[PDB]
């Protein structure tokens, strides 16, 4: 309840030093060993959402990946084995985007220039504009995935690469999906922002370890 | 302290934020900190690039302080203004 | 007369809020003009004129929950008013550059006066004036 | 019962709707109809 | 790795989304059919949902264009100010390509704006690229005439006035004022305005507002108008149902509690909610694909199933039961035979329902012969479900002398239940608004709800972590916490599990040291707070000193 918050010399050298090598031993070890086969089951059991999440995009809604564990491999397993080649054996080999936000060195120009490549024929929001405008007289047909990981990522965090994000889902003919680990990831964005995101929210938390986002920070500092 | 009957304007606040900023462009009130003018150019370069508090907080909440003592008032002042028996405490 | 009665200099139901916005507005304004000493005291069952200080996010969310009328908790359409607050310039912050909600050095103010958030309260029948 | 909680909790529309019936009690309430019935 | 990159572009019967009904019983047809009922009906509320946003944005770059072009003969040389409340960045406007004047759009965002002197440098910047085109400083203003042989007309967007420094801007304003001594230049001023006059009022000096107050006007160009625009959407949802579908109280409900938490972006939320529930009703109910009548003759057992669950057929039953109706009849519906109630379906199928067209008139009386248009079409339509419309009514005091036509009864027709939209199971709130961080604390809290030999006893660290967090106080000496996470551990079990690997060496290595424990809680606790950090749960007091940490979160608030 709320009255919990209202009612509330040692140091850590005093406990045994870990070197970062003996840090991944056993990281690596529970990760593999330590409930393996239930957290196995319970991505085989999601995966029968497959249809359902197709369906979504296919609508327009984009989808937010949200709960506890790391979330890079189920949206990779999915857009490279399930939502690409159905696109393309249905429709008639889409292009998919990944973008990750773990990594502090982006850079919302070097992303942009692969969207122009990918998206445009031979101040970023006003080639967005654009885009935008030759776009409706484009068939609503899928072109382009994009899978942005981390939502909340150090860089991908500032305003202005929420608010190119924004303004990509405006397209019909682009499929985003995006992921957050941070509990107030809602407050990042407002009406403007939810209206032009259209995310659809779905919890998928599954205890996954984040080995890969474990690496950009050093561990040795706490 | 006046009469009342048998059967001096409170002015409102925003009708007073004129008044306010005639007494800051007069130079009678200044900032808590203002450091003025610059001595070199190269201090005015940083000068006009960094924004202080008091350009971001609101009107009604800007600090300030004086430069006429109450004591030179009364000394200035007239005795004749209809003010001038507050220039004390 | 009516002419000469008003200055006329102006440039012209003042806030178009939701009910969870006009809540949190008033949360914030306790919480930036209230000590943290008596959040306990007064909120648990267990100043007009000065600058607002600065206030964490836990401590609005808190108030709103307590003042909140079986728990409203804290779900997407909260924070979604709560950056529309600051999007409005009704709360601000402690950054000017590279504006970053999650960052764990960022603290909130609110910039509402008090003639505003009385006639909330009102519209609210919450009595504020009771607090202080 | 352990799939229909994680399909409710996942937001899926596998998960059945409570607005008519359920299949069981409808059988049930049919079944103990049906028995005296004849 | 590609993993440690930024970023990076990977390349890899026919599928319909539809999922069999009935554990696969449902043919190959009756899918495609639905799917293409599915089609025809979000089609036909696309149409009507595209051409009336169509109509909106044509009406507003209208009045902006009337606004921008209502010639004023002042005889004093003024700027042009249009205040857009409410209204966003996403909006543009398209100027008249005139012959004797230039115009250019120039847009001024904050990050625009640091100080005066860039907001000039990059103000005959884009000036001087717009002219370049034709065929830094204010002498590029002055020079314009003989430079380029055409008149100069400026239109300033000012994008989001209230992140903007209001006394650079002021001191912009008056800078610009000083353009009024060429003959050549005319200047027109666009703001964007989130909530009010007032801020600007209280942050701008009395001084500059006199100057922008000559000439100035108000528009506002927010997306909620009265319901205006909501209202007409509503009744093409209503429209293109055709009589085919049916709402409930409870989704009314749903929809009129969601719709007041967002005060300037409704209409999207309402297309959300109405495509959501149309998607939903077409991937769950197999009776979708009787919306045609012609497609009874694919009834089954099966259907006839579904058909005994609707509360009015069981509550019909026992009804003729009660009223001693033969025992022929009981058995025959029992045992499904000579299946007449089939017709009856079919008559229920055919029968129209007078509550869209009552409805529609209903609108159509108070907008043009009440002459009433200050209500929610929403709310009229739930009293109408209801059956309260009366008290509805009685709102407005002049329905007194229609009272009597306005008057509506509500029939609770058999079988209506399999073509209604309602929230009854909450899928419609866990994915459109849900209460995230509650989510996040209940899977933490009741992990038992998401997961289905220590794997066996011991929850995932992160939850247990918690526990003690929810435990903690508010600033906490990591040390003692360290050392509960220990104590709470099953040190003999870890270490045979540990032990359990007799290939992996290193972790032997590890575990012949009596430290072993001590290590390797230490490293899980690390791995755990670390991502606590990431989820925002723990803050540190680096700059004092890590050993210290601060918690970020509550339960249940």
């Amino acid at each position: 309840t709320f009255e919990g918050y209202f009612d509330q010399r040692h140091t850590m050298s005093m406990a045994p030093d870990v070197t970062r090598e003996e840090f991944s031993l056993v990281s690596n070890f529970f990760n593999e060993n330590f409930q393996k086969r239930p957290r196995q089951k319970l991505f085989e059991i999601q995966k029968k959402m497959f249809p359902q999440y197709w369906f979504e995009l296919t609508q327009g809604f984009s989808l937010l990946f949200y709960g506890v564990g790391s979330k890079r491999n189920f949206l990779e397993e999915f857009a490279i084995d399930y939502l690409s080649p159905k696109i393309a054996y249905s429709q008639l080999s889409i292009p998919c985007l990944i973008l990750n936000g773990y990594n502090p060195s982006c850079n919302y120009r070097d992303v942009f220039k692969e969207i122009t490549d990918l998206l445009v024929p031979a101040h970023v929001i006003l080639q967005i504009q654009k885009m935008i405008d030759f776009y409706k007289n484009q068939p609503l047909d899928i072109k382009l995935i994009l899978v942005v990981h981390n939502l909340d990522g150090p860089s991908i965090r500032k305003n202005t690469f929420q608010t190119m994000l924004s303004f990509l889902s405006v397209i019909r003919q682009i499929a985003i999906v995006a992921s957050t680990d941070h509990i107030y990831a809602p407050l990042l964005w407002d009406n403007m922002k939810a209206q032009n995101y259209n995310f659809v929210f779905h919890d998928i938390s599954n205890f996954e370890p984040s080995t890969v986002e474990s690496t950009f920070q050093d561990v040795m500092k706490m | 302290r006046i009469p009342t009957v048998a059967p001096i304007k409170l002015w409102l606040k925003k009708d007073v934020k004129n008044v306010w900023e005639n007494l800051v462009q007069l130079d009678f009130f200044t900032e808590k900190s203002a450091v003025g003018l610059r001595d070199n150019a190269t201090a005015a370069f940083y000068a006009s690039n960094y924004q202080f508090q008091g350009t971001m907080i609101p009107f009604d909440l800007r600090s300030y302080q004086m430069q006429i003592i109450l004591q030179e008032l009364r000394r200035i002042i007239p005795k004749s203004n209809m003010y001038y028996s507050w220039t004390q405490l | 007369i009516k002419l000469f009665l008003s200055t006329d200099d102006n440039l012209s139901q003042t806030y178009d809020l939701s009910i969870i916005s006009k809540y949190l507005l008033i949360a914030s304004y306790i919480c930036s003009y209230l000590e943290p000493r008596y959040d306990a005291s007064i909120f648990s069952r267990k100043p007009r004129y000065l600058q607002p200080s600065l206030f964490a996010i836990e401590r609005l969310l808190a108030i709103f929950q307590a003042i909140f009328p079986s728990l409203m908790k804290a779900n997407i359409e909260v924070f979604q008013n709560l950056s529309e607050l600051h999007t409005l310039k009704l709360i601000a912050t402690t950054m000017n550059k590279n504006i970053d909600y999650l960052s764990p050095k960022v603290r909130w103010k609110v910039n509402v006066p008090w003639e505003i958030i009385k006639e909330i309260s009102e519209s609210v029948h919450f009595n504020i004036s009771d607090y202080f | 019962r352990y799939d229909e909680i994680i399909f409710r909790k996942l937001g899926s529309m596998l998960q059945t709707t409570n607005i008519l019936v359920t299949d069981d009690q409808y059988n049930i309430w049919k079944k103990r109809i049906e028995m005296d019935l004849a | 790795a590609d993993a440690q990159r930024s970023h990076y572009t990977v390349y890899p019967d026919k599928h319909i989304p539809f999922v069999k009904l009935l554990s696969g019983k449902e043919s190959e047809v009756n899918v495609e059919k639905r799917w293409e009922l599915y089609h025809q009906l979000h089609s036909h509320f696309h149409d009507q949902v595209d051409h009336i946003i169509d109509n909106i944005e044509a009406d507003l770059k209208a009045e902006i264009s009337d606004l921008l072009y209502s010639e004023t003969t002042q005889k004093r040389r003024c700027f042009n100010t249009i205040f857009l409340l409410g209204s966003d960045s996403t909006t543009k406007i398209e100027l008249k390509d005139e012959s004797s004047r230039y115009n250019v759009l120039i847009e001024l965002t904050p990050k625009e704006s640091p100080n005066v002197r860039m907001m000039l440098r990059r103000s005959m910047y884009k000036l001087y690229s717009a002219a370049d085109a034709e065929e830094y400083d204010l002498s590029l203003v002055e020079n314009f005439k003989r430079l380029f042989g055409k008149d100069l007309a400026m239109v300033f967007n000012f994008k989001d006035v209230d992140s903007i420094n209001f006394n650079t801007l002021d001191n912009f304003i008056i800078l610009l004022k000083s353009a009024f001594k060429y003959d050549h230049v005319k200047i027109s001023l666009i703001f964007n305005i989130n909530t009010n006059l007032s801020n600007i009022e209280k942050n701008l000096r009395q001084s500059t507002i006199r100057l922008l107050k000559r000439n100035y006007h108000k528009l506002d160009v927010s997306s909620n108008k009265g319901f205006k625009y909501g209202n007409q959407i509503f009744q093409s949802f209503l429209d293109t149902v055709d009589g085919k579908l049916n709402l409930s109280d409870r989704f009314v409900e749903f929809i009129l509690s969601k719709m007041a938490n967002n005060t300037n972006h409704n209409l999207q939320l309402l297309t959300k909610m109405l495509d959501y529930s149309l998607m939903s009703y077409f991937f769950q109910n197999a009776f979708s694909v009787f919306i045609d009548p012609v497609n009874v003759d694919f009834l089954n057992d099966d259907y006839l199933k579904i058909l005994s669950r609707c509360p009015t057929f069981m509550f019909f039953v026992e009804g003729l039961i009660k009223q001693h109706a033969p025992a022929d009849e009981i058995l025959s519906l029992l045992t499904n035979k000579n299946r007449g109630l089939e017709e009856f379906f079919v008559e229920f199928l055919v029968r129209e329902n007078p509550i869209n067209g009552h409805a529609k008139f209903v609108a159509r009386f108070l907008e043009e012969e009440l002459n009433i248009t200050n209500f929610n079409l929403i709310e009229l339509y739930h009293n109408l479900l209801i059956g309260k419309l009366d008290s509805y009514l009685d709102r407005w005091s002049a329905c007194k002398e229609y009272k009597d036509r306005l008057h509506f009864e509500p029939i609770d027709t058999i079988f209506q239940e399999l073509f209604t939209l309602d929230n009854r199971s909450g899928l419609l709130t866990q994915s459109i608004f849900p209460s995230y961080k509650s989510n996040i604390e209940d899977n933490l809290l009741s992990w038992e709800q998401v997961l289905p030999d220590l794997d066996k006893i011991m929850a995932p660290v992160l939850g247990q972590l918690f526990k003690l967090y929810r435990e903690a106080n508010m600033t906490i000496n990591i040390y003692d916490f360290y050392i509960a996470f220990r104590e709470t551990l099953p040190k003999e079990e870890i270490l045979n599990f540990i032990r359990k690997d007799p290939s992996n060496t290193k972790l032997l290595e590890l575990a012949e040291t009596p430290d072993a424990f001590d290590k390797v809680a230490l490293i899980l606790f690390m791995q755990a707070i670390f991502a606590f950090e990431n989820m925002g749960l723990i803050k540190f007091q680096s700059t004092k000193s890590y050993d210290l940490v601060e918690k970020c979160v509550w339960r249940g608030i």
